[PDB]
């Protein structure tokens, strides 16, 4: 019962701020929200410190309500609660003079409670509950400023892709219910051990689960919905791209490691899709001229990295990158939000530049973030990305080409992060910012975020140095592990990766300070600006034809009703043909009478 | 007992029809709600409130009633929905008595413990429909009335031959469901009886080829949508399938199972898909109701007690929130005057909690977990996948179109650029939305409490398809 309070607090908060909501002063909704988030972080740390937690309540027959708090669930819980408290403070500061304060923080509380419902789950239908609740809260917040129709269709597309993923999830769950009949991850794991049966159906269920994970974490082909989340405010984009709603894609695989580990082909496919996602995100990031999109494509690339990690069976490595990423990408987003708070929401790159001297405490945030993402040798991002690069070779399935691929992706992340930083802070001035660029209480939690970004770091270190994350992550789940390792050569690889990352940083430095953009790079930047022409094809043969079919089925329904009409008209016509039988000439009536009587007399035999 | 709650909406509807005033309907629906809730609590089992009275000793007709696990919660759902429609109506044409009469008729329909009384209520439910359609609204009122009435009657009247064959060929001494179930029908005789049952029950399910009566019915009712809400409650087809159609003639259902599951799948998909193309609220909600009925019939037909319990739960809940959406569209009409989706965009800024009410209702429609739709939707998915995976998968290319049409309508009705400005909420609409959200949350988050009576019937009638 006590564990349920973690979810219940940012539900009572949501109800207060939604139902009554505007009966409060401006800071009070954010105050209540951040206080509930803090006293949920507290109660989660206290429950984990007590050894763990379990909760089971009566529900649908065969499908009870099961919450499990272990190391793996508590990891995500602490991350979400802490970053949520920080972003809640950053929103209290960042949200100002715009109505819907109470509504906004009620959306925040609901989001937090639903994500908790997701992670705290011993039954897959509760995971699905969290899935759809997070999708609804995302649809709501992305369309927070409703008075603009443009920032509505973004959330429309988001929830539609979300429900495609949810349908795949539902079908996989129906599969793992028809086979076993448990659908509770605890007993599902205890039943999946030993003599597996119908491996084809199991691989199919896992493939549909991965399909749902793709839509949630915006992998290829469902990548396209994520950039449009720029419609929502910057803290919304931070919470969506860093700590929640995408990390669930990795968490599902972490919990279903027992299923994905006995599926070699499915796991290899996950690795391929993760590599392609990293490649797309990196290649299409820098071409974007807006900060929000150029960060969203980087989120695509980094989630591709995580899914590459979890593809080869390196589950704790994917969680490592999740940790580092959830720090430094939230840093990036809140920094960018503060920056546009200085320019009054300018939200452009080409209209920027020369913000180094003018912006105290913000250029530092931006540089910390850009270096962590680019893979500065001594920074959390380096540890995570190169741990993935190593797990590529060390964990099964070979990772032969995936190593060089992810290394090029590290190069490209360095390049476009330097593009962001350079084109935003150096080498010109345009626009206006007189009075109040840097606020106290927005950059104040941003300080803590930059601190964590720098020092996330050494939780997972090569085996001479202490690896804290792997022993914490392996026992709760993903127990079966088959991975070799090396030394001496592993450190040569770490050194090669660090040197390559540094070369990528300075290469972006020179290329994006140049501003010349030679012939081929202009074409490439234009192509990346247009997302490699993906939506153009997606609306060509898919979306608009589905609309045409909906309209066609409407016309066909009208035509079916017309056929029913024709049946009735045939009935009336037959009726008047039979009513024509009586003309009024008595000879006609007598003949037809005698005729019918003779027919009767013949029938009697 | 059962007969008291069955008749209370009838007598209240009479007292509203001939007598005055409108207010009598609000308090009558409230008394019905309380009585149906009291009957829903302490429910031991089927015989809970058993009633047996003779009407035609020689022919074999008896008033036979009782509260099964199904009859109890369907009584509760009907009482609640009609009470909501009674307070919020705004029709005030003094015909809410007709709404209460139809409520009581549907109650007797559900509580029928013998075949002929069920058939009697099935045929009687036609009169108020044509009445509140004809004289209380609609431009094509006459044509839609003839279409709907003739479809229902062309289905219903041959079902009388079906029931006469089902009783006579089985040697059952009475029309009692107990007795009739005690004496099974034979092969190539249960075949024809089930075929006559399946026509009348599919055309009222509704399934794909037989749905053409639904959109015209919903368009030309009173614009407030009280008649529309009660017609959505008039989709009792699935119920008659599970209790009466299949157990009385499974031999024909053996050949018809695949066909009916296919029809349910394509109907759900077609409805949720066309609903996107809908340019008005009535068309969208009619196609959505078609999709939900396809899902429910799929769950029942799949065998697989999971699917059956899901189908019935989804049926009750979909009736609830679809009636809610109908009344909501009618109230927004009364305050605005139009049901078009494109016009009147700024609603959200003017409507504080009407936006939230419409959102909660559309969420319950698309089957969002935590709200009433998802339990039935998922249980039906499980049962259908158990029966035939292909038709379950195709049928569930519906949640996609569900989100699509629901979000498009909600956005372009509320979210986009501010318009003139619209009334916020009426005092009765406050209790309406409050009770709506309360019931939706209670039926979605706590599907354990509700539908416990549905599990025994589900597993028993699903094993009945076996040896």
């Amino acid at each position: 019962m006590a564990l349920l309070g973690t979810i219940l607090l940012p539900l009572l908060g949501f109800a207060l701020l939604g139902l009554f909501g505007k009966r409060m002063r401006e800071p009070l909704p954010g105050v209540l929200a951040s206080g509930l988030v803090l006293a949920s972080f507290l109660l989660g740390a206290g429950l984990l410190l007590s050894g763990g937690a379990r909760f089971q309540a009566e529900w649908l027959p065969g499908i009870p309500f099961s919450l499990l708090l272990d190391n793996l669930s508590g990891f995500m819980l602490l991350i979400v609660t802490g970053v949520g408290f920080l972003i809640h403070v950053y929103a209290i500061g960042y949200m100002g003079g715009d109505p819907g304060y109470s509504r906004f923080f009620a959306y925040f509380n609901l989001f937090i409670a639903m994500m908790l419902t997701l992670v705290l789950a011993d039954s897959y239908p509760v995971m699905f509950i969290g899935w759809e609740g997070v999708g609804l809260a995302s649809f709501l917040l992305i369309g927070f400023w409703y008075k603009n129709p443009q920032y509505a269709d973004s959330a429309r597309k988001a929830f539609i892709v979300n429900r495609i993923g949810d349908l795949g999830f539902m079908l996989g769950m129906a599969i793992l219910w028809a086979l076993y009949g448990t659908l509770s991850i605890s007993e599902l794991k205890e039943a999946m051990e030993g003599p597996l049966k119908n491996p084809d159906l199991l691989a199919l269920a896992g493939l549909l689960l991965f399909l749902g994970a793709v839509g949630k974490s915006a992998q290829i082909p469902l990548m396209v919905w994520l950039p449009d989340a720029m419609a929502g405010p910057t803290p919304v984009s931070a919470l969506i791209h860093a700590a929640t709603m995408v990390t669930a894609g990795v968490y599902l695989i972490a919990r279903s490691s027992f299923l994905y580990s006995v599926l070699p082909d499915v796991s290899y496919a996950i690795a391929v899709v993760g590599l392609l996602t990293a490649a797309y995100g990196a290649l299409s990031a820098f071409g974007q001229t807006d900060i929000k999109k150029i960060v969203a494509y980087s989120t695509i690339s980094q989630l591709g990295y995580m899914f590459l990690a979890a593809g080869v069976g390196a589950y704790w490595v994917a969680l490592f990158h999740v940790f580092t990423h959830a720090f430094f990408k939230a840093l990036l987003f809140l920094a960018s939000g503060s920056v546009i708070h200085a320019l009054g929401g300018e939200q452009d790159v080409r209209k920027m530049g020369g913000l180094w001297k003018h912006l105290p405490q913000t250029r530092w945030h931006a540089l910390i973030g850009a270096l962590a993402l680019g893979g500065l040798p001594l920074l959390s991002g380096f540890w995570s990305k190169d741990a993935i690069l190593a797990a590529t070779l060390t964990y099964p399935f070979g990772g032969v080409g995936f190593y060089v691929g992810a290394l090029l992706v590290a190069v490209l992340t360095a390049m476009y992060a330097m593009r962001w930083f350079v084109l935003v802070f150096l080498g010109e001035e345009r626009g206006h910012h007189h009075p109040h660029e840097a606020p106290p209480v927005m950059l104040w939690p941003n300080h803590l975020l930059a601190l964590g970004s720098v020092l996330a770091g050494y939780l997972a270190l090569p085996h001479p140095l202490p690896n804290v994350l792997e022993p914490f992550l392996k026992p709760a789940l993903a127990e079966v592990e088959a991975h070799h390792l090396s030394l001496g050569a592993e450190w040569g690889l770490i050194a090669l990766s660090a040197a390559v990352a540094l070369l990528g940083l300075w290469a972006g430095f020179v290329f994006f300070q140049r501003k010349v953009f030679p012939a081929w790079y202009l074409a490439f930047e234009a192509a990346s600006r247009e997302a490699f022409y993906v939506d153009r094809a997606y609306n060509a043969l898919i979306v608009n034809p589905l609309k045409a079919l909906a309209e066609a089925l409407f016309y066909g329904d009208r035509g079916l009703l017309s056929g029913y009409f024709g049946l009735g008209g045939a009935a009336r016509s037959l009726g008047q043909g039979l009513a024509r039988l009586q003309t009024g000439y008595l000879r006609v009536y007598a003949l037809l009478f005698v005729l019918g009587a003779l027919l009767l007399l013949g029938v009697m035999r | 007992m059962v007969v008291l709650a069955v008749l209370l909406p009838v007598v209240f509807g009479a007292l509203l029809l001939l007598g005055l005033p409108r207010a009598l309907g609000v308090l009558g629906a409230g008394l019905s709600f309380l009585l149906n809730l009291y009957l829903f609590l302490t429910h031991p089992g089927g015989v809970a409130h058993a009633f047996q009275a003779p009407l035609l000793p020689g022919a074999g007709v008896y008033w036979a009633f009782g509260l099964d696990g199904l009859s109890a919660l369907f009584f509760l759902t009907i009482a609640l929905t009609v009470f909501l429609g009674a307070l919020v109506a705004r029709v005030e044409g003094r015909f809410l008595g007709l709404a209460l009469l139809m409520e009581g008729l549907l109650l007797g329909l559900f509580a029928a413990r013998d075949l002929l009384v069920f058939y009697v209520f099935f045929e009687a439910a036609l009169i108020p429909a044509l009445l509140m359609l004809y004289l209380y609204g609609g431009e094509g009122r006459t044509r839609a009335l003839y279409t709907f009435v003739l479809f229902t009657l062309v289905g219903s009247l041959p079902m009388l031959a079906a029931v006469l064959g089902a009783r006579l060929l089985s040697g059952s001494p009475t029309f009692l469901l107990e007795d009739l179930l005690a004496h099974p029908l034979q092969e190539e005789a249960a075949f024809w009886v089930f075929l006559g049952f399946a026509l009348a029950f599919a055309i009222k399910t509704p399934l794909f080829p037989l749905h053409a009566w639904l959109p015209p019915f919903h368009q030309e009712n009173h614009p407030s949508g009280l008649a529309d809400a009660l017609g959505t409650l008039y989709k009792v087809g699935v119920f008659a399938f599970f209790r009466f159609a299949i157990p009385l003639a499974p031999e024909g259902f053996a050949q018809a199972q695949g066909l009916l599951l296919f029809l349910a799948a394509l109907s759900a998909l077609y409805g949720a898909w066309v609903a996107f193309a809908a340019k008005d609220f009535k068309t969208l909600l009619a196609y959505a109701g078609l999709s939900h009925m396809g899902v429910a019939a799929l769950g029942v037909f799949s065998g697989t007690p999971e699917g059956a319990m899901g189908g019935l739960y989804l049926l009750a809940a979909s009736g609830v929130y679809t009636g809610g959406l109908f009344l909501l569209a009618g109230r927004l009409y009364e305050r605005t005057g139009t049901l078009e989706i494109g016009r009147y965009r700024g609603l959200a800024q003017s409507a504080p909690g009407l936006a939230a009410l419409a959102l909660i209702l559309f969420l319950a429609m698309v089957g969002l977990p935590g709200l009433s739709g998802f339990p039935g939707e998922f249980l039906t998915l499980l049962g259908a996948y158990k029966a035939s995976p292909w038709l379950a998968a195709l049928a569930f290319l519906s949640v996609i179109a569900s989100a699509a049409y629901a979000l498009t309508a909600f956005q372009k009705t509320f979210w986009e650029e501010g318009g003139s400005g619209v009334k916020d909420l009426a005092g009765a609409e406050w209790g309406f939305a409050l009770l709506s959200v309360l019931a939706l949350l209670l039926m979605g988050v706590f599907p354990g409490y509700f539908a416990r009576g549905l599990h025994p019937l589900a597993e028993a009638f699903a094993k009945l398809l076996g040896g």
